[PDB]
């Protein structure tokens, strides 16, 4: 049982932040709402949130330009991710590095009880 | 805006006086892209001209060639003929073996 | 050694002729290999190149299903363009939409394009950066505020970086044979009388691939002083390219001037000479 | 509750099938009419405000009745705005575009449950 | 392959 203004898909609750805001600011954001910044675990649930068409801050970053892309949880999907451009947003084309600086929309997963 | 077509009329092959070939007619740098391009043989035009797909250069005038199946003769004219909004009468360019 | 994938979009309105005709056309490396039409008798990507055709029905679906939104999107942004302008909607109306691929001999992307034309003026364009557009108007300031509010700066670049340059990647090495295959020209000299005491010498080059090529004409072994006269490379139809220079000489020295063909195709470059009958 | 079964997306309290699959307008409101839902009738301005970015055109429960001689939902009801041949089918897109088709084109579409 | 979005102007 989501909130009425926000998105229900496979028992996961998904809501828009108000505002665009760093990759850091953008992962506080949603923990802050007892939800998690983006987080992807098969193509059909990728796929489903390309048809929303939006520029997203994805949970997927690295720690530096030869460290490797972090992501738990033993979940086997890991995207496609195409400098200072550290953190992966996700977009119609699908997953793309950019500048944890620049300020993108992003959007959270909750997972009510 | 509008931009004037420029055209080139020409044999895919050498030319060969009873010897079948491609008639072409290259027409580049033109906008809006609405024309009409007629492809003659003694001033009467051809019915089956094949187009190339309307493309278009950097400069955004548009480009298209035009052809036709033709037999090179002496005697027999052939031209291409182009109506476009940029000019008042037709444009009428003959093929010369020469060029 | 450069490479490109490029889309040219097309949307000319018609006046009562029914909806606007809807064009796009593929270009890999300067050549055409996929098109879009709506005025086909049944609307769908057609390949234009022999190599493309080695994709599957899924691939086709795809592109078909994505033009399809495209041209209806095209149609909206005209009916838009026009209450902008507040032009009449009995009047031919055009827009143009460029996007692509540059990569070089590595194969990362050196360059992103997207931009729009409208009625043959610049409407929005993607700066180099890929973050911002350039507005050239009022109507363009709007579009520009529209797109930056669904975040299409970010969406193009996506593609631009992403799949434009993957799939770009996997189409040079479908059609290498023809991509990067060398047509050597055919190359002959015709004479023809111009005046009483003067002659036309028209160095022909027929049938190459690239279209790159260079024809100069020398007088006893040295660059032109006099005007040269060269036609602009055009198409033959069947992928191949032609080109021809001419010179007004005067009569009897023909033997005098000597045309040069310069061609990737050829392993040394043509010596040309007109050649007459005994 | 207001939850929705696998696949679907629930939104306002509303439960909605958005196609990978294209369909023609017949068979997409077919296979509507089997998950025990209808065909999308968007006559509120931001039905589909979670699809709002969205470009794509999906089928929406609209015909053209011959006898009235006016567009009207599946409903039985008629719009008023964002529209025009009898013989074509509407496609309607989140970001508020409309478009009429052939009802024997292919195309995506959207399911709404019903109570 | 082409983009999966345009300019919505
Ligand atoms: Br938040």
């Amino acid at each position: 049982h989501c909130p009425k203004e926000w998105i229900s898909y496979s028992h996961n609750c998904y809501f828009i932040g108000m505002e665009r805001k760093s990759w850091n600011d953008s992962l506080v954001s949603c923990i802050s709402k007892n939800c998690s910044l983006l987080y992807i675990d098969s193509e059909e649930e990728q796929d489903f949130l390309q048809s929303l068409s939006l520029i997203s801050w994805t949970g997927i970053l690295r720690k530096g330009r030869g460290q490797p892309w972090v992501w738990k949880e033993d979940s086997i999907f890991k995207p496609k991710i195409a400098d200072e451009c550290n953190c992966a947003m996700m977009s119609a084309s699908g997953l793309t590095a950019d500048n944890c600086t620049t300020l993108h929309p992003y959007l959270c997963k909750c997972k009510f009880p | 805006i509008q931009k004037t077509p420029q055209i080139q009329v020409y044999s895919r092959h050498p030319p060969e006086n009873g010897k079948p070939n491609i008639l072409n007619c290259y027409v580049t740098q033109f906008h809006p892209p609405h024309i009409e391009i007629q492809m003659l043989k003694n001033g009467k035009k051809i019915p089956k001209v094949e187009m190339s797909d309307m493309s278009f250069s950097k400069d955004w005038s548009f480009y298209i060639l035009a052809h036709t199946e033709f037999t090179p003769t002496e005697t027999d004219t052939y031209a291409c003929r182009v109506k476009h909004d940029s000019m008042a009468e037709p444009k009428t360019v003959y093929w010369d073996r020469d060029m | 050694s450069p490479h490109s994938l490029r889309y040219f979009t097309t949307a000319v309105s018609r006046p009562g002729l029914g909806e606007p005709r809807f064009i796009i056309v593929g270009y890999v490396d300067d050549t055409q290999f996929v098109r879009f039409d709506s005025d086909a008798e049944n609307p769908r990507m057609e390949p234009r190149a022999r190599w493309i055709e080695q994709e599957g029905p899924e691939y086709w679906e795809r592109e078909t299903w994505k033009a399809r939104d495209m041209g209806r999107n095209f149609r909206v942004n005209l009916r838009t363009l026009l209450g902008y302008y507040n032009q009449s909607n009995d009047e031919s109306h055009t827009l143009q939409w460029m996007y692509g691929c540059d990569v070089g001999p590595d194969g990362r992307l050196l360059r992103g394009y997207c931009q729009e034309a409208y009625d043959g003026q610049d409407y929005i364009s993607l700066n180099e950066d890929l973050r911002s557009w350039t507005a050239n108007d009022i109507a363009s300031q709007i579009s520009k505020h529209k797109s930056e509010a669904v975040d299409e700066a970010h969406q193009q670049r996506a593609y631009l970086q992403g799949p434009c340059v993957e799939w770009l990647h996997r189409y040079l090495r479908l059609g290498n044979e023809t991509l990067q295959r060398s047509d050597p020209p055919k190359a002959h000299v015709t004479h023809h009388p111009r005046s009483e005491d003067e002659v036309t010498l028209r160095c022909w080059a027929l049938g190459f691939y690239p279209a790159d090529i260079t024809l100069t004409w020398q007088l006893n072994g040295e660059e032109l002083t006099q005007d040269m006269e060269l036609v602009e490379t055009r198409p033959a139809g069947d992928g191949t390219f032609q080109k021809w220079a001419a010179v007004v000489v005067p009569l009897g020295k023909e033997q005098y001037y000597t045309c040069h063909v310069y061609h990737e195709g050829l392993p040394e470059p043509l010596t040309l000479r007109w050649e007459p009958p005994p | 509750c207001c939850v929705c079964l696998d696949k679907w997306v629930g939104h306002q309290c509303n439960c909605y099938f958005i196609s990978k699959e294209e369909k023609s307008w017949k068979r997409s409101r077919d296979f509507c009419a089997s998950q025990n839902s209808s065909l999308l009738q968007p006559q509120s301005r931001n039905e589909l405000s979670f699809m709002n970015f969205s470009q794509t055109f999906f089928w929406i429960g609209m015909h053209y009745s011959e006898k009235r001689n006016a567009w009207l939902w599946e409903d039985g009801t008629v719009p008023s705005k964002d529209l025009i041949r009898p013989e074509h089918c509407i496609v309607y897109s989140p970001s508020k575009s409309v478009s009429a088709e052939s009802c024997e084109n292919k195309n995506r579409y959207i399911c709404k449950k019903l109570p | 392959a082409m983009a999966p979005r345009t300019l919505l102007l």
